[PDB]
């Protein structure tokens, strides 16, 4: 039979806050030349 | 049960009252039968307030059948003692008698036990009010929102 089942959320705001925090700080790859290699060995790969 | 008719109920009531029983050598006068049967019918009609009172299965005699005496009472086996104790208590003043303390206590206990089961049955909880939601827990699958199904 049917009884009252509410949803009084207390976890979703925390999830939204964490998602916003992780969205405000984007992270992307950064190619860096190896030791002893040509100084701009990563320009083409970075462009691609 | 050996008690199977209004006459048997009346005889048991008179035997409790000590008016007409073999233990007192007394026999039932014919005119002490009809008056007690009328008293029993009045009591049962008063109890069964057109179905809104005590339910016992008692069979109410009609006009077409001439003899009210000798008809099956129709009570269940668990109501006979209460019915005839109450009958004795009610018809005691006819003979300017007074039903003794044990008879009165048994009558009270029997009436309470008679209505116990119907009280349990009628202890029902009303449905949900007309301004409640069902909550998202119930409405997340079918968008019911504002309906409690009258299941039980």
């Amino acid at each position: 039979t049917l009884q009252y089942r509410g949803q009084f959320d207390v976890v979703r705001p925390v999830v939204r806050k964490l998602v916003s925090e992780m969205r405000q700080n984007p992270i992307d790859v950064l190619y860096r030349p190896k030791d002893g290699a040509r100084p701009d060995a990563a320009d083409v790969l970075m462009g691609m | 049960m050996q008690i199977k008719t209004k006459g048997d109920l009346v005889r048991a009531a008179l035997r409790k009252l000590g008016v007409a029983s073999d233990a007192t050598l007394t026999d039932v006068e014919p005119q002490s039968m009809q008056d007690a049967v009328d008293d029993l019918e009045a009591m049962m009609a008063e109890w069964y307030q057109d179905g809104k009172g005590i339910i016992t299965g008692y069979v109410f005699s009609d006009d077409e059948n001439p003899p009210a005496e000798g008809d099956d009472h129709g009570l269940r086996s668990s109501a006979v003692s209460a019915v005839f104790h109450n009958l004795a208590c009610r018809i005691a003043p006819d003979y300017a008698l007074e039903a003794t303390a044990k008879i009165i206590a048994t009558a009270k206990y029997g009436k309470e036990l008679l209505y116990k089961q119907t009280a349990i049955s009628r202890a029902k909880r009303a449905p949900y009010p007309s301004r409640m939601p069902t909550g998202s827990g119930n409405s997340f699958a079918n968008l019911n929102e504002w309906h409690y199904f009258p299941g039980e």
